[PDB]
């Protein structure tokens, strides 16, 4: 289908859409497609999930239901008009879109249409009631019974079809069907009337038969085996899990970049023991105050240097003007892009993308020009005091963006040269 | 009056068609249903054609309702005559006869439901008269029949039913039916040799 | 307030006898126990190093979050004379109290306690049989006696005094029985150590020599003790009155030997429920506590009906609790006394419908009561039904010049704290009679 | 403010304090070290009144229930202790003492095992005890005397992190004194770091309960409104599986996980002997192809 | 408001435009 | 008779978990949470709501599932009205599923489901997903009925092309279309099918279906994983993340950009590798190697001890509550040994036994 990554690259009024619909990636779409230049192709090509994403999100449809049997009208009865209840009903019935079609345009309006639409025989007939002739209905959609029952004719000679032969009760009944015995009660036969006119009860369950094979047809849609279905499982083996065990060996390596004796262990081990069975002095373990000053003084160098990381333990508040913030936000994130693409040229790992990688190179490059610039303008525009902080906050991005280049040219003199 | 329409959101309903050919359509279409789930209730004489081979299992085969008892028309010259016939000749009483053969046609319609030792379901029977034919039910059938059930209402069948698909909405141990119900062939070596 | 009326006590002794206090380590770690986790740490943090500290390197060690806390601990260090703050070299030099440092070095080290533990004997006895049941039976004794019931063995002739002269069950003489305050009734709805805390701060209020210091620390040590054994009879007053808290009932003396009972761990600190009492828009009580003291103390108050053996029942009558209100028991009180009895049942309803309220919201149209008003807003209705007048009776003046004069005269009463009334629309106030002079000698002036 | 349920692991083995004692001078620093001890829970017991103190060490062999006394008298201390304090210390010393006549006993039983694990997962086990039992906060100490040469550390890796996953849910920070000629202990560290801990290695016995004042006496209560004044700053990393190596980025066998720096020879795991896929494997190990 | 659509529908032309060329 | 039933229930527990094996389960997950938002969850059988209970339980699952399983990545599908809808895709950032969670909390449900069209889009979740990575889906049901705008089997064939495994979890019973759904995802096992009973039932279903489940030999996933673990720098300035572009004072080091994220267990988003710690590696060594059960000794013999070996309490008379660990030989109490299993990964008996 339309699911490969050339085709969601392909479809570009759905790239529209979305673009959009979404906000920040717009104003990421003009910086780099419309102001730096970048491929649309390319563009898309790291979001190719969130292109399916939104293909799947379009591309879905709804199960079909019985529109007739869940809606009543509830004296002009009010209407509740859902166009996607109208084009159920118009998807459910081709004889509604039918009478739809030549009705809107070239006889009378919309709203007089639903009105007569509302007020047909044919809505309370198609609908779970059995149509009564005292009902004046709609004399424009009466002309639509008959094309309705070719439909129905049509429908059944397309749905009629030769039957699996167990299932088959026909077989059942034409197995003797020579049998002349006696005919049975006013019980068995359907109800009619007696002139022998039906009620149409039998009629209206074909309706809703009818409505059943629809749905089976509606999933049977471009959108031998007796043996295995009369095989019985209860008397035969359960399933077994042949899920594979794992043992372990385990030797760990030690790290790559004086010893007591017994007799030693002994003898102190007998020294402690003549110690501890000797004497424990409780107010010996106080610290002379000038061992304990330089404690004291290793500790409050500890405590100094770790309560200052302590004080520094939405973001933050800036001292930035707004659009200087919002400018150094996006150029950051426009070069983040960069070099995330970037990582897909050189982690690519082919000849094919040489150019790319070169004319990149060459958008990097700017992009160093634009950033050396735009710390210079800030420098002179607001004496390098918030430049400072402008400059320390983009630093990081900047580093990896140099290291990015040392690795493109270490790599360009080492494959060349 | 409408509760048709209404229960129409739960499932499908199909009733025995005067012809078998729109009848075997109907099986297929719920032996489509109940293969992808929605299912259907079906509508069928206990004299009719349905009633006479038509098996159903474990998905088929779950509950089955009988509504009063399933008598032949009475005003039948045919039938009273055969009733006098069989008294005179072998003292068959006519209504006993009338309910054990009523009893006979529900027995065979309910015994579309278990096949082996594996399915379930529950059998619901509703008359009022219904309560004094355990004697005329088949001997396994009022087996599981209890005395307490002999007279209940919808409220607490509907209790009864939830419970049951409760308890067989659960696994159970193989080895409480592992050579009491089911048998392997050394177990039934070893109750010939209890036997002997 | 406890401990911050202890503290309270002890700031109005005087330094130079705080220090004397604070020279034993006994007292030195009651004073340990009653000082917060703050202070506390600030003073085992210096007991180790002798170096004072300036107050910057305090104020550096201290996050802001606990900063008022610390504020609070401090002062209180320094207005017990216990921290001494000075500004040697321009910083806020500050030091612990040096007797109170050494005598909580000692008391850590086990070193020179001087029997401050306790002067031991050793010679212990069993304590559950004896003890605890010669302290129940003599506690017994004085609470039935402040219930009011009659019983033979009355209180001790001293703490008869101090029942006289304190305002805490005023033996009105002129009908000749002791009677129920309503700062009795406080003392009723204390704690059992709150209790012990009245005793001792109004026995020692009123007590002089018989020395301070000797009070102050015999009862700090007396609080050290620990349960069940002999002990040596210490001075003489101290001696004194450790017969007179035998007569409480507090030490099981064989008259040098005594043992001292549980409450002396009850002084040191405390220790469907018992007291949980279910309430009724019948008003019928199903109380799930049930002792002989408790019907003696809800009889006050509550038409009993009969004793089970953990529900005694009952009915509140509007006679009952207008009988409360005329034995100046305050209805503050008697509710107080309704949440210490609280049933769970009740509560979990209550709970579950406070969070199902205050999701829509805090106001609801409706005045704000918990606990389920139908039993506690009738009785409260007739209890906002109870005093609902105020009487003003002595000198009075009216027709002023000005609103500024009246605002001055009136707002100069008020702070002085003899302003009884006012009404800025009639320009009119009242001020009692001991307030007279002095504001009219404002007005003249 | 709370019952706060405190409890010290010990680690004890002779071979640890003799090569300490033998490397430095410090011969009977032990003694120092448990009189800290002694007066350290003695603070403890004076903040809090309903806090709890259990004492169990690991020695050779194995471990022992040291406090409390078991289920199923000699006066070292003075008598002008508080009774609670001494009756606690008094016990100490004569489980102490009778644990030195069973070291004494089974002196040349050597044991190259270290119990450690099963150390820490019995005193987790009866803090779990004591916090069931009838709300209580928990704070567990670690001791070590890490002069001794750890012969290996791996497997006790394993346990160590399912000791910091079971206390990091039990909402217990534990603090590591280290006493040893190696700067570092690198598994206890991550155990600092992670289980919101104080790492602190130490050599001298004296001004230990000068150390134990000003920092381990941190209780769950006020932890987190104040800084914790561990130095330590570690990555959670580890050394190769069999090549022993620390490794920035790397592999590992995505059935066993074993930590591969570089290609495994007969490409097939070498702790579970699970075969790789050589077009993967190959793929890896293409160099980036690069513009001539 | 009106302004992205002359953007992307210069943009709609503009991919035509290569796409013919 | 209390004890016995209580032993033989226990004894009935024990048969079902004899089969203690170390097979190889689904480590590397990717999990979808289809939910449902119709009319049937609407009922008040449930004490406040099913609903209600869904959403607390399901946020229960939520913490369960990030703290056993850290380094899978879960996504939350929403049935609603006719055609399902996506809140949550797959994260190593439970606060955006939490966020959503108490979003549908808010919410009201209602409507029908549309199991095809749930199904269609989880397909299409898990399109882009690795081959390591294992493909489940966990669902829920409150109803008897579906209807689909086209046909269930093909959609049926698809995802059993795609290698799923899929757990079902149904309210009132046993449905047949569930029933083959989880015998066909699950090579013809149907124990992926469960029915509650009551909320104790339930809330236990989540326990179990926390867990992995182990892989079969046939579906071979055998490879290696380019992993590598980022280094903590502490830092002392606010400093930009590469995700969300907000200043953060400390955090970590990509191990080959170097730049700096601010959770794990998450993949890095520059140079795209997936950064985790010895943590979310060490979680599941229990799965890798189990606790086989101990041996509940008779009261019959003779004991090496009669207190615990382990809490150190005295063992009683009827029954002999001793429970020993067959690779320790050390008897160990009921509470100890039921502890021990469900929260301990190491025996201390065995600790104490020398090898
Ligand atoms: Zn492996
Ligand atoms: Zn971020
Ligand atoms: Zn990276
Ligand atoms: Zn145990
Ligand atoms: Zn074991």
């Amino acid at each position: 289908d339309s699911l490969s990554k050339e085709k969601l690259l392909t479809n570009l009024k759905l790239q529209q859409s979305l673009l959009k619909g979404n906000k920040v990636l717009m104003k990421v779409f003009q910086e780099t497609v419309i102001n730096a230049g970048l491929p649309p192709s390319e563009f898309w090509s790291t979001r190719i999930p969130l292109l399916r994403a939104f293909a799947l999100s379009t591309s879905q449809k709804v199960g079909p239901y019985n529109v007739l049997s869940t809606i009543k009208p509830v004296n002009k009865v009010n209407v509740n008009l859902s166009r996607e209840k109208i084009l159920n009903i118009f998807e459910n019935y081709p004889i509604v879109k039918k009478a739809y079609t030549d009705n809107v345009p070239k006889n009378f309006k919309e709203p007089e249409f639903w009105a007569r639409f509302f007020s047909s025989k044919l809505f309370r007939k198609l609908r779970g009631e059995k149509i009564m002739q005292n009902d004046r209905g709609d004399v424009i959609i009466d002309r639509y019974l008959t094309l309705d029952q070719e439909f129905d004719r049509k429908d059944d000679d397309m749905l009629l079809h030769p039957v699996k032969k167990i299932i088959d009760l026909d077989g059942n009944i034409q197995d003797d069907p020579v049998v002349r015995g006696n005919r049975p009660d006013f019980t068995m036969q359907p109800g009619v009337d007696i002139n022998g006119n039906s009620d149409g009860t039998v009629d209206i369950l074909k309706g809703m038969n009818r409505l059943s094979e629809k749905m089976i047809m509606a999933l049977k849609n471009e959108y031998n085996d007796e043996r295995n279905e009369l095989k019985i499982d209860d008397l035969n083996e359960s399933y077994k899990t042949n899920y594979a065990i794992i043992h372990l060996k385990r030797n760990a390596h030690e790290k790559t970049t004086l010893k007591v004796s017994n007799q030693q262990m002994l003898q102190q081990l007998s020294l402690v023991m003549d110690n501890l069975i000797n004497k424990l002095d409780l107010n010996q373990v106080v610290p002379n105050n000038e061992v304990s000053n330089k404690i004291n003084k290793r500790v409050i160098t500890a405590i100094k240097i770790n309560a200052k990381q302590a004080k520094h333990n939405l973001e933050v508040k800036s001292t930035l003007p707004i659009d200087l913030l919002e400018s150094c936000r996006m150029l950051h994130t426009t070069c983040c892009e960069f070099l995330k693409h970037f990582y897909i040229h050189f982690q690519s790992g082919e000849q094919k993308q040489a150019s790319t990688v070169k004319k990149l190179y060459n958008h990097l490059k700017d992009c160093i020009e634009k950033l050396n610039e735009l710390f210079q303008d800030v420098l002179n525009g607001d004496g390098e005091s918030m430049s400072n902080t402008c400059t320390a906050y983009l630093k990081p991005v900047l580093n990896s963006i140099t290291l990015a280049t040392h690795k493109y040219d270490e790599y360009f003199n080492e494959y060349n040269n | 009056m409408g509760i048709l329409d209404e229960v129409w959101k739960h499932k499908l309903i199909l009733v025995e068609t005067p012809d078998a050919q729109e009848t075997s359509l109907a099986l297929e279409t719920y032996r489509k249903a109940c293969s992808n789930g929605r299912g259907a209730i079906l509508l069928s004489v206990a004299r009719g054609k349905v009633s006479e081979g038509i098996d159903f299992d474990h998905q088929y085969g779950r509950t089955v309702l009988m509504i009063g008892i399933p008598f032949q028309y009475t005003e039948s010259r045919i039938l009273k005559a055969r009733l006098e016939f069989m008294r005179e000749n072998y003292r068959i009483r006519e209504n006993d006869f009338l309910s054990f053969d009523a009893m006979r046609h529900a027995a065979q319609c309910l015994g579309r439901v278990l096949r082996g030792k594996d399915d379930y379901g529950v059998m619901v029977l509703a008359d009022r008269r219904f309560s004094r034919k355990r004697s005329q039910l088949p001997k396994w059938i009022a087996q599981g029949l209890s005395d307490a059930d002999l007279n209940l209402s919808t409220d607490m069948a509907i209790s009864n039913t939830k419970q049951f698909l409760r308890t067989m909405a659960q696994p159970t141990d193989p080895k409480d039916q592992e050579g009491v119900s089911v048998w392997s062939y050394e177990d039934l070596i070893k109750h010939q040799n209890s036997r002997k | 307030s406890l401990k911050h009326s202890v503290t309270q006590y002890l700031e109005e002794i005087p330094q130079q006898v705080q220090n004397r206090l604070y020279t034993s380590p006994a007292t030195c770690l009651a004073i340990y126990r009653i000082l917060p986790p703050l202070a506390k740490f600030f003073i085992m943090a210096m007991v180790f190093n002798e170096n004072e500290v300036p107050l910057l390197d305090l104020d550096k060690w201290v996050n802001s979050n606990g900063k008022l806390q610390f504020q609070n601990a401090i002062k209180s260090m320094k207005s017990l004379h216990l921290l001494i703050p000075n500004k040697s070299s321009g910083t806020l030099m500050i030091n612990l109290n040096p007797t109170f440092k050494i005598s909580l070095r000692n008391a850590l080290t086990g070193g020179e306690v001087q029997n401050s533990f306790g002067v031991v004997v050793e010679e212990n006895v069993v304590s559950l049989d004896l003890l605890d049941e010669y302290s129940a039976n003599k506690w017994e004794t004085i609470l039935h006696f402040m219930v009011g019931t009659p019983l033979a063995k009355i209180p001790s002739e001293k703490v008869l005094n101090l029942l006289k002269h304190s305002k805490l069950m005023e033996e009105v003489n002129s009908t000749g029985e002791f009677k129920i305050t309503n700062e009795g009734f406080q003392f009723l709805l204390q704690e059992i150590n709150s209790q012990l805390w009245t005793l001792l701060l109004q026995y020692l209020k009123m007590i002089e020599t018989m020395d301070l210091v000797d009070v102050l620390h015999f009862i700090f040590m007396l609080g050290a003790l620990e349960v069940g054994k002999a002990y040596k009879i210490l001075s003489e007053t101290q001696r004194i009155m450790l017969q007179d808290m035998r007569d409480y009932g507090l030490v099981f003396q064989k008259h040098s030997i005594f043992y001292p009972t549980k409450l002396a761990l009850m002084l040191t600190s405390d220790t469907i429920p018992d007291g949980s009492l279910i309430v009724e828009t019948n008003f019928k009580i199903y109380s799930y506590s049930n002792s002989p003291l408790q019907i003696a103390v809800l009889s006050l108050f509550v038409h009993l009906k009969a004793r089970f053996v953990n529900m005694v029942l009952g009915q509140i009558t509007r006679e009952s609790i207008r009988r409360a209100l005329t034995n100046g028991i305050t209805a503050d009180q008697i509710i107080a006394y309704l949440e210490t009895h609280a049933h769970p049942q009740m509560r979990r309803l209550a709970e579950e419908k406070l969070e199902k309220k205050l999701e829509l919201d805090p106001n609801c149209k409706e005045p704000l009561q918990v606990l389920p008003p139908t039993v506690v807003d009738q009785i409260r209705l007739w209890q906002l039904e109870l005093d609902r007048v105020i009487t003003y009776e002595g000198s009075l003046y009216s027709d002023f010049e000005t609103s500024q004069e009246y605002n001055l005269l009136s707002k100069y009463a008020q702070d002085i704290g003899v302003l009884l009334w006012k009404d800025d629309k009639k320009k009119k106030f009242f001020i009692s009679k001991e307030g007279n002079s002095q504001v009219l000698d404002f007005a003249k002036r | 403010e709370s019952p706060s349920l405190l409890t010290v692991i010990i680690e004890i083995a002779p071979k640890l304090w003799t090569t300490f004692d033998e490397e430095g001078n410090e011969k009977g620093s032990i003694i120092k070290v448990l009189e800290a001890l002694i007066v350290f829970l003695n603070a403890h017991l004076a903040f809090n009144s309903a806090n709890k103190v259990a004492v169990i060490a690991a020695y050779s062999q194995g471990i022992k229930y040291l406090y409390p006394e078991s289920t199923s008298d000699l006066k070292i201390i003075n008598s002008d202790m508080y009774r609670r304090f001494r009756n606690v210390d008094e016990t100490l010393v004569e489980e102490i003492y009778k644990l030195f006549e069973l070291e004494k006993k089974q002196i040349e039983q050597n044991s190259q095992r270290s119990t450690l694990a099963g150390a820490m997962s019995a005193g987790l086990t009866y803090v779990n005890r004591i916090s069931k039992e009838s709300s209580l906060k928990s704070r567990l100490l670690v001791l070590t005397c890490g002069s001794g040469s750890s012969k290996d550390e791996i497997f006790q890796y394993i346990p160590i992190m399912n000791c910091i996953f079971s206390a990091t849910k039990m909402k217990c920070p534990i603090d590591v004194v280290k006493i040893g000629g190696s700067k570092e202990s690198t598994f206890l560290q991550q155990t600092t770091d992670a289980t919101n801990g104080v790492y602190l290695h130490v050599e001298s016995t004296e001004g230990l309960i000068q150390y134990l004042a000003t920092a381990m006496f941190i209780d769950p209560s006020l932890r987190p409104i104040i800084v914790k004044p561990n130095h330590g700053s570690v990555d959670f990393r580890t050394s190769c599986y069999l090549t022993g190596r620390v490794v920035a980025v790397g592999f590992i066998c995505s059935v066993c996980l074993c930590v591969l720096s570089i290609i495994p020879p007969g490409n097939k795991c070498p702790a579970c002997d699970s075969q790789f896929d050589e077009h993967v494997i190959a793929k890896l190990k293409r160099k980036p192809v690069v513009p001539r | 408001e009106e302004r992205e659509n002359e953007k992307t529908l210069n943009d709609y032309y503009a991919a035509l435009a290569k796409k013919q060329a | 008779a209390s004890l016995v039933a209580s032993i033989v229930e226990a004894r009935k527990k024990r048969t079902a978990k004899k089969n203690i094996t170390p097979y190889q389960r689904g480590i590397i997950r990717s999990l979808i949470l289809t939910l449902d938002c119709s009319e049937a969850m609407l009922e008040k059988d449930l004490r406040p709501n099913r609903h209600a209970m869904i959403i607390q339980y399901a946020i229960d699952f939520v913490h369960e599932f990030f703290d056993q399983n850290p380094i899978s990545q879960m996504g939350i599908i929403i049935m609603r009205n006719g055609l399902a809808q996506l809140v949550s895709q797959v994260s190593g950032n439970p606060q955006d599923h939490i966020d959503a969670l108490k979003s549908i909390r808010k919410q009201e449900p209602k409507g029908n489901p549309s199991l095809q069209n749930a199904l269609e889009m989880a397909r299409g979740l898990l399109l882009p997903v690795p081959a390591h990575c294992t493909r489940e889906v966990l669902i829920v049901f409150g109803s008897l009925s579906t209807t689909d705008p086209g046909d269930i089997h093909q959609t049926i064939d698809s995802l059993v092309s795609e290698k799923i495994r899929v757990k079902v979890l149904g309210l009132s019973a046993q449905v047949a279309i569930c029933k083959e759904l989880c015998k066909a995802t699950n090579y013809g096992d149907e124990s992926f099918y469960k029915i509650l009973l009551d909320e104790t039932h339930l809330k236990e279903l989540f326990n179990e279906a926390v867990t992995p489940l182990p892989v079969n030999k046939i579906n071979k996933g055998f490879t290696l994983v380019k992993m590598g673990f980022p280094t903590r720098i502490f830092e002392d300035t606010p400093t930009f993340c590469s995700c969300h572009s907000k200043l953060v004072y400390g955090g970590y080091f990509c191990p080959n950009c170097h730049s700096k994220v601010c959770s794990l267990p998450t993949v890095c988003p520059c140079c795209d590798l997936m950064l985790i710690l010895s943590t979310h590696l060490a979680r599941s060594y229990h799965h890798l190697m189990p606790l086989k059960t101990f041996a509940e000794v008779p009261t019959t013999e003779k004991f090496r001890s009669e207190d615990c070996f382990s809490c150190q309490s005295r063992f009683p008379i009827l029954t002999s509550s001793r429970y020993r660990c067959e690779d320790c030989k050390q008897e160990f109490c009921v509470d100890c040994d039921v502890f021990i299993h469900e929260i301990l990964h190491n025996c201390p008996g065995c600790e104490s036994k020398p090898v």
